[PDB]
């Protein structure tokens, strides 16, 4: 239905009338069918910008009778759902977790032949972990019948089994807390159906029809239609026996009046006994509308079923019934998303879910927009209400009350709801609510906190890395198409925070990711959307960083072509501190050279002196290198400056030893000797002499390459641990620290994979741990290889001979003489 | 066509596209036997390179009170090679490598090839060039070889009219791109290169 900002937002003011959830389940068991119907049914559609969808407004009301049956708080017939999005494969770890992380309720699909796979299984302990209450679906019951052409109480059986799997994994995994969570069917907490068909049930739904046909009140007209419940036509009795008096089976309640009036209308209809059809169907009440009466085959069945059982009601019955409201899952669940005091003035304001309180906004993930490059903050409110304008703190990551870093206080441009692909502004947004913040993109990479408290600590963070450890060259296959990849690689890095596109000396088309996984995904959707144009993608690759270990052996020398120039220079270690310090904005390169010296002066051991002479970064102009200008009484010096750095920037984009980035690199500026007329200065004069003088320095300075390394977070059963250990110790693993959730036999491992070592990781994790675990990895750190990048035995030298080989380069790297003057 | 046969050649900052000793050798063997003789080594940027391989070398609005204007090479291409790079950067700060060309005039030009001792900029040397070619400058269609400078390499200056007799080809001796502003390695010269670049004898005494 259509609704306006107004009724909207008026919806978003009961809260207790709203369900945050999302759908557990594997791609091939209907998981995007179900969706739909519910979408078709309870879609909300309001009354030019648009985004990638990433949840879905649902409506439903219900009878002042129904909402009595929910035992939690509500006010009203109406309620509002958020059907926040999942992704398909479980390797997105990450982002599993993004969703789950906002949601409180769940709908877990299970299918009715293959039960609960292994990968369902995993999701459903992660929601268990975020305390989740499930509610399931059996899916694919037609598959049941048309083709095993199963028995009533065979397929009886198979649900109860299926229902037991389940609650295997909900009480082994759930909290003690939350009470008993497991699904019963009795209770209306598990629904069966198909979403080909597009038909679905719950006891519920039966008892409520059964209802009066028996005197009785639901409650036990549903109690009796699952389990052990008979009733004998003949003694017209209901019994807990499976045998009347004399001995004679008894058929079961739920065979006898739920699966029984189904199992006819399929085999009346799928053996086109058009003498029965028109009768069993009144007897249903299932009016056909005309030109659906000619239909027979599955074309008529697959019509009956739709008006005989909506699929999309049962499911909306369960959400609302008995999913929590932002209101009854915050109070057991702020503690666990609060990195603060679980006393502290916000911790409480979370489980009050108290729109007054000191804003507690969560950022989940960014999402792409059409206006621009631009990306919309997608999130919900904990705490507090947030609202267009008000300006609020923007906690990164590596925020902490204490300090000031990683801070931004801005303001919030706009509010919007994300409704689907499009958004509609509104004011404000109290607590309890999925929403959509408009101006964040520049302080945000992707997770988040927002607040107005300023002792606020961060709500539980979302570990994400923008830094390229993996990258590919694309070509076109076909040169004509080649404009059409120009654009689409400028389309992908639009759409996508961290994956990055750029053009090497050499020329090429460079792509790099977060990982294997990342950026094979980037791939795919380069050649297929952005560019849909075929292309060459070479084989993965890992980005190393070229560094020094020592000052420059003796000083470094080059000169211009005119050789009426030239650049005296060394080149010296940085302290990763220093460098760390760079990459975390505390030393930065747009800051008041005087409050930077300071900085770097005081807590971290520079001469105030050479700090005030820092004359750029690198690359970019902002990465972990310097150039300090340690000249004394150069005429002119000043004019070449800009040559200098933009030298310097080259530089440390493609280093010496093979064509990486150089990290931690201290270049100082002993000499410089410039002609006196400008004319013989230029750009294409000093820009190469400094280039060569810097190769050199770095040449002299002892030279070493860096390897990117991983940090990987392992859920699993303390029984399949052991396949962890096992991979580990086969990539050069490094097991940092491994513990136990109190109460379940669930361990979470934690170590560190160096990312040259990580190619196919998940795969070989999969047989490994009989596919239990679940990763969550990020880059973590730059580690120094010992081995001599310049011997080719060496274990460096094998990255660098290789990877110089593959780039085309002399095999042998370029000893420091080809720079130093010719002299 | 001179280029041999065997696809569009075009020049990057990456090398020369198809463009193999083996091709050279054949364009060099059948520039002769058509009467050409190669004169020596021109080095310049790849846009430059493009025109003067694909059009010609021309010339284009000299300075015409400029006696010394025309088209520098030399028979050294390691002095060549000082000039196969953009002369300044692009917007970006990028100054790429370039590539050396080879020349190759009619054979019947030769009797106006001269050469001198003196160094191209010295008092002398205008009068003393003068002397050789039989007329004021600038060079017509004759050429000067002489010292860059003292005791530097030779540079020869075809005069604009013989430039523009020219037919120039790639070099199989490539620049570097990883060391834009070193001086080219001897070793990088392919042999059989050597063995295809010997100079004509140039005349001492006017005609
Ligand atoms: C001002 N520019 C259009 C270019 C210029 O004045 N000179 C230029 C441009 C390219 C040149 N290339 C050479 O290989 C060469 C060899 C010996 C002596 C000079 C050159 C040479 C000279």
């Amino acid at each position: 239905v259509a609704f306006t900002v107004d009724q909207m937002r008026s919806l978003m003011d009961k809260v207790t009338n709203v369900r945050n959830m999302s759908v557990i389940a594997h791609v091939d068991h209907g998981k995007s069918t179900l969706t739909d119907s519910l979408v078709q049914r309870a879609g909300i559609i309001s009354a030019g910008i648009t985004i990638k969808s990433t949840a879905i407004s649902l409506y439903s009301e219900m009878s002042d009778e129904d909402v009595k049956e929910i035992k939690q708080k509500t006010d009203g017939n109406s309620f509002l759902i958020n059907l926040i999005d999942s992704p398909g494969h479980v390797d997105f770890s990450s982002e599993v977790t993004a969703a789950l992380r906002v949601t409180d309720g769940a709908l877990v699909v299970v299918d009715t032949i293959e039960g609960v796979c292994v990968q369902t299984e995993t999701v459903l302990r992660q929601a268990l972990g975020e305390r989740i209450k499930p509610v399931v679906v059996i899916n694919k019951v037609d598959r049941a019948l048309l083709e095993l052409q199963v028995s009533k109480e065979d397929l009886y059986q198979t649900f109860a089994r299926t229902v037991e799997s389940v609650n295997v994994i909900v009480s082994t995994y759930a909290d003690e807390v939350l009470g008993d969570v497991q699904v019963y069917p009795a209770r209306g907490t598990v629904a069966f159906g198909s979403g080909l068909h597009g038909w679905a049930f719950t006891i519920r739904q039966f008892a409520t029809r059964y209802a009066k046909k028996f005197g009785v009140d639901k409650a036990k007209m549903m109690d009796r239609l699952w389990g052990d419940s008979f009733f004998n036509p003949k003694t017209k009795k209901w019994t807990n026996k499976d045998t009347d008096a004399e001995g004679k089976p008894l058929e079961r309640a739920f065979n006898m009046f739920i699966l029984d009036p189904i199992f006819r209308l399929f085999t009346a209809i799928m053996n086109f006994k058009k003498d029965e059809i028109p009768v069993l169907l009144e007897k249903l009440e299932i009016v056909l509308k005309g030109d659906e009466k000619d239909l027979e085959g599955k074309a008529l069945l697959k019509v009956v079923m739709r008006k005989f059982l909506p699929a999309a009601d049962a499911l909306l019955e369960m959400i609302v019934l008995h999913l929590p409201s932002p209101v009854t899952a915050q109070a057991y669940r702020a503690e666990q998303l609060y990195e603060g005091p679980a006393d502290d003035a916000n911790c409480i304001a979370i489980k009050n879910c108290d729109p007054k309180a000191d804003l507690m906004l969560y950022v989940s993930k960014m999402v792409p927009t059409s206006d621009k490059g631009r990306f919309y903050a997608f999130g919900r409110v904990f705490a507090g209400t947030v609202k267009s304008g008000q300006k609020v703190r923007i906690q990164g990551p590596n925020y902490v009350p204490g300090k000031k870093d990683d801070l931004f206080i801005k303001a919030i441009q706009r509010v919007v709801l994300m409704m689907g692909r499009f958004v509609e502004p509104i004011d404000d947004c109290p607590a309890g609510n999925i929403i959509g913040l408009v101006g964040i993109d520049q302080f945000l990479l992707k997770t988040g906190t927002l607040t107005t408290s300023e002792t606020a600590h961060n709500m539980k963070v979302m570990k994400f890395s923008v830094s390229p450890v993996v990258q590919v060259a694309v070509e076109v296959k076909n040169a004509n198409d080649l404009p059409k990849l120009v654009e689409g690689l400028k389309r992908l890095s639009k759409s996508d925070p961290c994956v990055l596109t750029y053009m090497s000396e050499s020329g090429e088309h460079i792509v790099a990711g977060t990982g294997e996984l990342h950026l094979e995904i980037c791939l795919q959707d380069l050649e297929h959307d952005h560019a849909g144009v075929p292309l060459k993608i070479s084989p993965p690759v890992v980005a190393y960083r070229e560094t020094v270990e020592s000052e420059s052996s003796q000083t470094a020398l080059s000169k211009s072509p005119n050789k009426h120039n030239r650049i005296y220079l060394k080149a010296e270690p940085i302290d990763e501190e220093v460098s760390l310090a760079i990459e975390n904005g505390i030393i930065n390169p747009r800051d008041d050279f005087k409050a930077r010296a300071r900085i770097m002066a005081d807590d971290y051991g520079w001469d105030v002196t050479d700090a005030r002479k820092i004359w750029c970064f690198g690359p970019d102009g902002n990465g972990p290198n310097l150039v300090i200008d340690q000249t004394k009484a150069v005429q002119y010096l000043h004019e070449i400056k800009d040559s200098v750095v933009a030298a310097f920037q080259w530089a440390t984009k493609e280093g010496p030893i093979f064509g990486e980035e150089m990290r931690s690199v201290r270049v100082n500026i002993l000499d410089v000797t410039l002609h006196a007329d400008a004319i013989h200065r230029g750009g294409g004069q000093i820009i190469p002499t400094m280039r060569r003088a810097t190769y050199a320095g770095f040449l002299l300075a002892d030279p070493k390459i860096q390897e990117p390394v991983f940090l990987v977070e392992i859920q699993c059963p303390e029984q399949a641990v052991g396949g962890i250990y096992s991979v580990l110790n086969k990539k050069r693993g490094q097991v940092v620290s491994e513990e136990q959730r109190p109460g379940t036999p669930l361990f979470t491992v934690k170590a560190y994979l160096p990312v040259n070592e990580s190619f196919g990781f998940t795969g070989e994790l999969r047989q490994a741990t009989g596919g239990q675990a679940f990763p969550q990895m990020v880059f973590d750190h730059w580690s120094t290889l010992g081995s001599d990048p310049l011997d080719p035995t060496s274990k460096a030298g094998e990255i660098v001979l290789a990877a110089r080989k593959r780039h085309g380069m002399k095999e042998e790297v370029p000893g420091w003489q080809e720079y130093y003057d010719k002299l | 066509e001179f280029l041999g046969d065997g696809g569009d050649v075009s020049f990057s900052t990456r090398g020369t596209q198809n463009w193999t000793v083996e091709r050279l050798l054949q364009a060099h063997r059948q520039l002769e036997e058509r009467g050409y003789v190669f004169v020596g080594y021109h080095g310049t940027f790849l846009e430059a390179a493009q025109s003067i391989v694909f059009g010609g070398v021309r010339a284009r609005s000299q300075d015409l009170d400029a006696i010394w204007r025309g088209f520098y090479i030399a028979g050294d291409p390691a002095l060549a090679y000082g000039y196969a790079q953009d002369q300044e950067p692009d917007a970006r700060g990028r100054i790429r490598n370039g590539a050396l060309l080879r020349v190759y005039v009619p054979r019947s030009s030769l009797p106006g090839f001269y050469r001198t001792s003196l160094t191209l900029a010295a008092p002398e040397a205008a009068g003393e060039v003068e002397r050789l070619i039989g007329h004021p400058l600038p060079l017509r269609l004759d050429a000067i070889t002489g010292p860059e400078e003292e005791g530097g390499r030779l540079e020869t200056i075809l005069g604009w009219p013989l430039a523009e007799r020219t037919v120039v080809i790639p070099s199989a001796i490539p620049t570097d791109p990883r060391n834009v502003g070193g001086d080219l390695d001897p070793s990088s010269i392919p042999d059989k290169e050597q063995a295809i670049s010997a100079l004509p004898d140039y005349a001492s005494q006017p005609g």
